[PDB]
């Protein structure tokens, strides 16, 4: 079985340089080429150059000449792609593919680069409204504000709400933090009988909420 | 650099149906060509190799298939899992390009939003910020429109939206709208309020509160 | 006691797993001892030397006990009572006892619409005889097939030459030994460009 292993993200500081690794194994390593993809977030693909780990030798899109660094370290197995001075143009997934023809593909790592410090969320709730259709559907939820990085997880009552939960993608707001929601529908007749908890964990600051959503006194 | 002009774009079809994706290449590339799809975890598999060889343990729904510069991708029958998005690829010259991509999504039937506003907590006024969510739950198709009013002024510039991934089991969309102010904004005006367009509503909705009424 | 030089036309050459053997030219017509030459023989891989005498006129001789897949080195002398110099130093591998292992290296570049220059490597000291550059229209046609057999180890790459445009090709490299073949394993991908 062949295999290409990157790591899954990285994040990287503007203009620090940042070294990406592919490692190969289940087939011979010096008898392929290797490509590199790069993918801006939903967007599309970008062929940026290709090395063949025998003697090194690279052809390179000429759009990425001044920006990425193909070299391979035959010991390991391991081939790498170096970016220069990094800017926010270069935060995207970027992908090793054996072959001439791309026959297997690596999973991918995703490039954040960000100046911004690690940083734990707020947490707010979304309050069931009081004009609520008495025999309806009500909605309620979480407002998860200004974190960095990615992710953040959210669960409702420990893990026994699931359906009808939506926990929205964040959002990179103006000020280079995330944002997101989490809501679910419930039945109004349950507001102010069934206790409802959002559960919020944001591992790279330790930042862990629960935080209870009623309805507003009035 | 030969360009691929990959259509449709996106593309919505139902279970079972045939459906064909076109690359056109703007100067000639012979059999140079790949059809690779991408799951929403972003893993890449090659599907066709060389306009029309099927790739090990690829189902034979898929074919890939050519006509002078037209290459194209053809799924016999779709598969639940079959809607993800599709990428063709040229090798003839360097530096290789891809099209496009084309974006599938399940057809189902049209399903208006259900729609909620959130005031900001009293929590968040404290911090000087005030965040107002509109919430539009379990629509379809994908298209919809939001517009914030403040004291029935449209608001423009001050508000993100994000929506769901296509729900695996109802095949509808959700999506929140986020209006942030200061404190200072929020707390001289009084009217706030979502305007929510989409197909299954057969005129505008709009969720609104009075700032400081219950 | 006595200075004599070594013979030229020396060959050492495998012959079996467990034997190689050497040869060299005629005798000096002059004078004999009675007229003795001795040959010496180490591994490389092992510490084992062993030293033979042949009366002198012979042209030839057969190491034996050796193992297979190592190298010996090997040299010779003319004596007399005794004390001929030296011949240079003969290198051989014994025949393998394994199939050879598979090309490595293998680099597919510069593919035109007719062309494409293929490299590769391969281990010494495995009897290597060829090495198999063999190619056919990928899939369906799998009823005929081209075979560029180098004899020439000295060889590490090939232009191929005379393929259609605009066409999809496996490509095979295998090594072949005395004792058989690569292995077979995956084919190389390799797709033409179109006629420009």
């Amino acid at each position: 079985q062949v295999q290409l292993q990157q790591p899954g993200a990285e994040l990287v500081r503007p203009g620090a340089s940042v070294k990406l690794s592919c490692k190969a194994s289940g087939y011979s390593f010096t008898s392929y080429w290797m490509n590199w993809v790069k993918q801006r977030p939903g967007q599309g693909l970008e062929w940026i150059g290709m090395i063949h780990p025998s003697d090194s030798e690279t052809r390179l899109n000429q759009k990425f000449m001044d920006k990425a660094t193909l070299t391979v370290d035959k010991s390991s197995s391991t081939a790498y792609m170096q970016l220069s001075s990094p800017t926010s143009e270069d935060s995207a997934v970027y992908y090793c593919a054996r072959g001439l023809y791309g026959n297997s593909w690596g999973q991918g790592t995703l490039v954040t680069v960000s100046a911004a410090s690690t940083k734990g969320p707020s947490v707010f709730p979304l309050a069931p409204s009081s004009k609520s259709t008495s025999g309806g559907t009500a909605a309620l939820g979480c407002l998860v504000k200004d974190y960095f990085p990615e992710p953040v997880t959210v669960s409702w009552n420990s893990g026994a709400l699931t359906s009808g939960v939506h926990t929205f993608p964040a959002v990179l707001q103006s000020s280079g933090l995330y944002s997101l929601s989490s809501v679910v529908t419930v039945p109004s007749s349950s507001l102010g009988t069934q206790t409802y908890i959002c559960n919020v964990n944001h591992k790279p600051s330790n930042t862990k909420v629960d935080k209870k959503v009623e309805p507003k006194s009035c | 650099d030969i360009q691929m002009t990959q259509s449709p774009s996106s593309l919505s079809a139902s279970l079972g149906e045939r459906v064909s994706l076109t690359c056109r290449a703007s100067q000639d590339i012979g059999i140079s060509l790949n059809w690779l799809q991408q799951e929403p975890d972003g893993t890449i598999k090659r599907l066709i190799y060389a306009t029309s060889s099927l790739d090990s343990g690829v189902p034979k729904r898929f074919s890939g298939s050519r006509s002078g510069s037209d290459y194209s991708l053809t799924i016999s029958s779709l598969e639940s899992e079959d809607f993800v998005d599709y990428y063709c690829l040229q090798y003839a010259s360097s530096p290789y390009t891809f099209g496009g991509g084309t974006k599938l999504e399940i057809k189902r039937t049209v399903a208006a939003p259900s729609v909620f506003i959130f005031p900001p907590s009293d929590e968040q006024l404290k911090s000087g910020t005030a965040s107002v969510v509109c919430l539009l739950n379990n629509f379809y198709p994908r298209e919809a429109k939001v517009q914030w009013k403040v004291d029935n002024a449209l608001q423009s510039g001050n508000s993100q939206e994000s929506v769901t991934e296509q729900d695996s089991k109802d095949s509808t969309y959700s999506l929140s709208s986020t209006l942030t102010l200061s404190k200072a904004d929020y707390e001289k005006h009084k009217v706030y309020a979502c305007e929510v367009t989409h197909q299954g509503l057969s005129s505008p909705v709009t969720k609104s509160f009075n700032r400081g009424e219950c | 006691m006595i200075g004599l030089p070594p013979p030229r036309g020396l060959n050492l050459l495998p012959k079996s797993q467990t034997t190689l053997n050497l040869t060299w030219q005629p005798i000096f017509p002059s004078s004999e001892d009675d007229f003795y030459v001795e040959v010496e023989r180490r591994s490389v891989q092992k510490s084992d030397q062993q030293n033979i005498k042949v009366p002198g006129n012979l042209t030839s001789v057969l190491l034996n006990n050796l193992h297979p897949r190592e190298q010996y080195v090997v040299r010779a002398r003319v004596n007399t009572k005794a004390q001929g110099e030296w011949s240079e130093d003969l290198t051989a591998w014994t025949l393998s006892d394994i199939l050879p292992p598979q090309p490595e290296n293998i680099k597919i570049s510069n593919i035109t619409h007719s062309s494409a220059v293929i490299s590769w490597t391969i281990l010494d000291g495995y009897s290597i005889s060829s090495i198999t550059i063999r190619y056919k229209v990928q899939g369906k046609n799998e009823d005929q097939h081209v075979d560029v057999k180098i004899k020439n180890a000295t060889i590490t790459q090939y232009q191929l030459k005379g393929l259609e445009p605009e066409t999809a090709y496996q490509v095979d490299i295998f090594a072949e030994n005395n004792i058989g073949s690569s292995n077979p394993a995956f084919s190389h991908e390799l797709v033409t460009l179109p006629e420009s």
